[PDB]
This record gives C-alpha cells, structure tokens and sequence, in this order.
C-alpha cells in the first residue's frame, strides 16, 4: 500500500490502512482483514451493496462515472446519501492519499420489512 | 468466561449470517448449523438462478465461517422430526430459527391442479438442482406461459425461458433442465399482477436484464402508464429509477438499432395488470391446462389492508403453463414453537421468539420472503445481536450446555446420521469435476442415495 485511506465503521471506530493504488476499496478492506459487518459479499461484482461507503466531497466529484450497473444496486442500499459509491467498483489513485470514507449505520431496520 | 453453545437451524443465508455475527462478536462462543438438506446455503444454491452466479458469491464466505474452528454443520438433520426444538433448548444456550419459507402460496382456484399448473419456486428448484424437484419434467411443448405475480422470481422464470439455450450452456443449470429447455416451443411469456405497475415488485437489475435480454422483444401497453407520469417524477429514489425504466420501455419509440432488433427478436416477455387468476381453464380434453380466466380488478378497499377486487369482467388468456410466484410463507416445524398463519412468520420481538425463552429467529421465518441477501444479512445481524446482548445481560440458561455431545448421541441412538461441513467438502469437490468436462462451475448431484454414497454414509 502506497497510499492511506481512513475507514469509519458503523461503531465510531475508526479504520487506518495503506493499499497500494490500482486496488478498489473493497482490495484494500479484504486484503488488510478489516472487520467491517458483511462488507464486500458478492466479492465485488455488482451483486450486492454491501461494500457501500461515502466518500468526501472534495474526492467524490472526480470519482469514475458511475454506470448504470453500480446506481441498480446503489438504489437497494440503506443510508444512501449524495456521495455515495459502491466501494469495489473505486479503484485507489494518488490523490486519494489520507481520505476518509464512511461506512453507512443508521437506521436500517427499514429495510426489514 | 463461559463458552456460548448456540443452535441455528436452517443453512441458508440467515443462518450463516447469524452464525458469521456470533463467530466474530464473541471468541468463545459456538456455531452448529443444522440443514435438512444434505447439502448447505439454502436458496444460494437452490434459488438464485444459474445465470447470476455472481449473486453465488457469498457462498465463499460462508464457506469460510463453516471451516472456522467454531463452527460445525449438521446436514440430514431434519429439527422437529430428527431432533425437536425442546430438545435443541435442552443442548444449547440459545437457539435460532433460520429455516426461510418452505410454503408455497397456493391459489386456490378452480382447475389449479391441472397439469402444467406449477408453483414458480418449484420450477426454479427444477433447473436450480433441488431435489424434490428434478422429475418436475414440465411439458414445454406450448407456445405461451403465464406467471402470476410480478416479483423477482417471476423474472428469473421468465427470463430461463426466454434465454438462448445455448447461453446457459456453461452455467451450474442442471444438465437436464438444459436439456429441456433446449426442446421448449415457449416463445412468449405475460407476467400478470393484480395490481397496477406502480405496484411492480421486482427490481431495475433483473428488470434492465429482461428488456435486453437477447432475441426477444418487450410487450408493454402504454395505456397502463397513463396520468402515472407526475407520480413517477415523485417516487422514491429506489422505485424512481426503475418506473422510468418500465414507462420509457413502455412509451418511447426505440432507436433504429433496438427496434430492429425487435423486430428480429423471436420470443417476447409482457406484464398484464390488474388481472387476478380467477380459474385455469383446461383444454378439449380436460386432461391438461390450455389458459387461465383472469378476472378485471380495481384498486378498491385501501388504506393498510389494501387489495384488488374483481369487478365482474373477466378475460381468458391462452396458455399451456402457468406458474405461480406469489409469494410464499414459512411453516411450523415444532409445536413447541408459536406460529403466526396469517402472516406465515414465527412471532417475533425484532429477533426473540414470543414467550420462548433462548429461542430466536432470523430470515425469512422472521420477516417474511421479501428480502434479497443483503436484506437478510443485515437482519440476521441484528438477530445474532439482541441474542449476545441477553448473552452479556445474564437472560440465557446459565453453566454447562453439552450441545452437540448431547444431540449426537441422540440422533445416533435415532438412526440419523449427519452430513458434516467436509462431507459436503467431498460432494462440492465432485460437483465441480463433474462440471470439468461440459465447462461448467459444476454438474449438481440430484440423486439423494448417490450423494450419500459417495460420503460413505
Ligand atoms: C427463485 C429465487 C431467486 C432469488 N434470487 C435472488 C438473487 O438473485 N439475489 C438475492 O440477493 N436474493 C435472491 N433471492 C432471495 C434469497 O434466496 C433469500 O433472501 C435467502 O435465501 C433468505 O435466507 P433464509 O436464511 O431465510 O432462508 P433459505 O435460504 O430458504 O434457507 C432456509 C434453510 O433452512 C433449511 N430448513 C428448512 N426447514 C428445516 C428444518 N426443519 N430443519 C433444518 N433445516 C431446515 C432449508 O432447507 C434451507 O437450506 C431469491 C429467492 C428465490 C426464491
Ligand atoms: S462487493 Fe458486491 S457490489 Fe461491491
């Protein structure tokens, strides 16, 4: 890992952690054994949305254009906000260096129903 | 410290999920997975459709909890017939029901019986390699089939059916349905809902899928999107982007490519609504069914318990299949377990089986069968949760607990004899050569005694 990315769990904690550019966040949450609930369950393949994350603003805005692929399962996610991606489809880049992404909490239990 | 034994009944995605959350919420605690099954992941294996084996991913992970240390599998164990629940209780600290919604909903109407009247989930475990399902043989031999709902599962059904053979070559389909599905002369399908498609109850992927699915083409009527325009620009963020999708596929003329496409295209798929199977009508010689009588409905009596009601019009629709994907509900398997019937789900406090004790639920015997695996990962979660919050609280039976010591010994002294996680190890291993020939992921082993060979058993 060339570069730091900082993951904020559902439970306040806070994550810190390098991957190597290239590798989407969910490469570097597997890879570096983060315990984040059920992150990643498809192994990135667009099938789930489990390795939703929210991204910073001032990162969100040049993030790859989101497909319609990634938005079918992005509208099945909880704790949707306007800078949100799903996480195995953000490959690292330099100027990612230091981010923080969020892991979305809330209340979900309105998905259960 | 103590050293939790917990009880999940039901190998599907709830119970590996509960198991998976107690694994890593709680480092002495441990997980024995029962399955009536012989083999584990429930509808992983058995319902999500062969041509989305990316959704059949999480079976990696679940693999990977089963192979921890602090996990066992119990496959061939029926609980409540081979073991009862009181006595799971007796062995464990704490017990979950996982065992999803066997039922299927009936429709219970005149001639629903008739050949080629199928449940959708017992067509699905046809192809998908259930075994219970494998002489299913449906007579493909007819040119339209109707299925009755518009859920997800009706998409899959008619999406297999519509399919290029050819395309489902290499996928974990069973080598027989292929075969079937090669020989089918079903060329158009109607999903009908009772309801209107604001009501449509599939998702914009499996939606996008069928509306390019290749070599056929879209039957939508524009008039059932009429004044519906202003109400889609308003609907939530989940529902808005796929009405767009069904009122543009339904409204707006396609580009030259698509609409030659189109016109090139040699089975079509359609949605019908506001029609409520009222009777399957049977052919000349009444031996099988040749279509299905739907009655009109409206949209009348709403509020919470809002439904469609037949106006008196009716409308026959020929067809030689029908199937019926609507819904389904879980089943009582103890009486010793209390059972809601009407809302098909075992009573429950956000995870705590009502007046029970050390007895919890998850999936789809909790909430319902209306949650995809992410839904049902994130509930089983919170399941697994409340069960180590009255863990820590003290509201579990305290001490000892034999747990499986105690049920091995039983189920030996009753002639059963459990399918371990390596077992399955031995089953998968052969499914997968199997599928080394034909280059397919695997060739699913159907025959229950064959499978029991191979492990010895
Ligand atoms: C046709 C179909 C297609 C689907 N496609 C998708 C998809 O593409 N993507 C998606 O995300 N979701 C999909 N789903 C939904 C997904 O399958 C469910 O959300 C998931 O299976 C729910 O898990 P569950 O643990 O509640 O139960 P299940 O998976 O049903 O598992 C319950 C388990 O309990 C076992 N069991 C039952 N009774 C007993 C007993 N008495 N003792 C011991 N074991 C018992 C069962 O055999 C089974 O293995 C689909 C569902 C269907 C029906
Ligand atoms: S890990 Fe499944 S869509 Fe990203």
């Amino acid at each position: 890992d060339k570069i730091t990315v900082h993951f904020i769990n559902r439970d306040g904690e806070t994550l810190t952690t390098k991957g190597k550019i290239g590798d989407s966040l969910l490469d570097v949450v597997v890879q570096n054994n983060l315990d984040i609930d059920g992150f990643g369950a498809c192994e990135g393949t667009l099938a789930c949305s489990t390795c939703h994350l929210i991204f910073e603003q001032h990162i969100f805005e040049k993030l790859e254009a989101i497909t319609d692929e990634e938005n079918d399962m992005l509208d099945l996610a909880y704790g949707l906000t306007d800078r949100s991606r799903l996480g195995c489809q953000i490959c690292l880049t330099k100027a990612m260096d230091n981010m923080t992404v969020r892991v979305p909490d809330a209340v979900s239990d309105a998905r259960e129903s | 410290e103590q050293t939790p034994q917990i009880c999940v009944v039901g190998s599907g995605p709830a119970g590996f999920y509960t198991a998976q959350h107690l694994l890593k919420h709680h480092s002495r605690a441990h997980v024995d997975i029962y399955e009536k099954q012989l083999v584990p992941f429930g509808l992983v294996r058995f319902g999500v459709a062969p041509d989305h084996p990316e959704v059949k991913n999480v079976i990696n992970t679940f693999t990977q909890t089963a192979r921890s240390d602090r996990c066992a599998f119990y496959g061939n164990v029926e609980v409540g017939r081979d073991v009862t629940v009181q006595e799971l209780q007796d062995a464990y600290h704490a017990v979950v029901l996982s065992y999803g919604a066997e039922d299927h909903q009936a429709l219970d109407i005149p001639g629903e019986e008739l050949p080629g009247v199928f449940s959708a989930r017992a067509f699905v475990g046809w192809y998908n390699g259930l075994p219970e399902n494998r002489e299913l043989a449906p007579d493909l031999s007819c040119d339209t089939a109707v299925i009755l709902g518009q859920g997800n599962v009706a998409l899959d059904v008619a999406r297999i059916l519509l399919t290029p053979p050819d395309h489902l070559e290499k996928t974990d389909i069973t080598e027989a349905a292929l075969g079937a599905l090669r020989q089918s002369r079903v060329k158009t399908v109607w999903i009908v809902g009772r309801r209107g498609p604001l009501q449509v109850a599939f998702t914009i992927k499996e939606l996008r899928e069928m509306i390019q699915l290749p070599g056929t083409r879209p039957m939508l009527d524009p008039a059932d999107f009429l004044g519906l325009q202003d109400r889609i620009k308003e609907a939530a963020r989940p529902r808005k982007r796929l009405m767009e999708l069904l009122l543009r596929t339904a409204t707006e003329k396609p580009g030259v490519e698509e609409a030659a496409r189109r016109a090139s295209a040699s089975r079509a798929w359609g949605l019908r609504f506001f029609r409520s199977p009222q009777q399957v009508l049977p052919s000349p010689d009444g031996r099988r069914a040749a279509g299905i009588r739907l009655a009109v409905t409206r949209l009348e009596g709403i509020g919470e318990a809002t439904r469609a009601v037949p106006t008196g019009d009716v409308e026959d629709l020929p067809c030689g299949l029908v199937l019926s994907s609507i819904g389904y509900k879980s089943r009582p398997i103890d009486p010793s377990v209390p059972f809601d019937p009407k809302l098909g789900v075992v009573p429950n406090m956000e995870g705590r089986v009502v007046d029970v004790p050390g007895l919890y639920c998850s999936g789809w015997v909790k909430r319902g069968p209306t949650g995809v695996i992410t839904t049902t990962m994130t509930d089983s979660f919170l399941t697994g949760q409340i069960l180590l919050q009255d863990l820590k609280a003290g509201h579990l039976p305290s001490g000892p607990r034999p747990g499986s010591a105690f049920i091995k010994a039983l189920l030996d002294s009753r002639g059963v004899w459990p399918v371990s996680f390596s077992d399955w190890e031995k089953l998968d291993a052969e499914e997968v050569s199997r599928g080394q020939a034909s280059g397919k992921p695997r060739e699913k082993l159907l025959d229950p005694q064959e499978m029991l060979r191979l492990l010895g058993h």
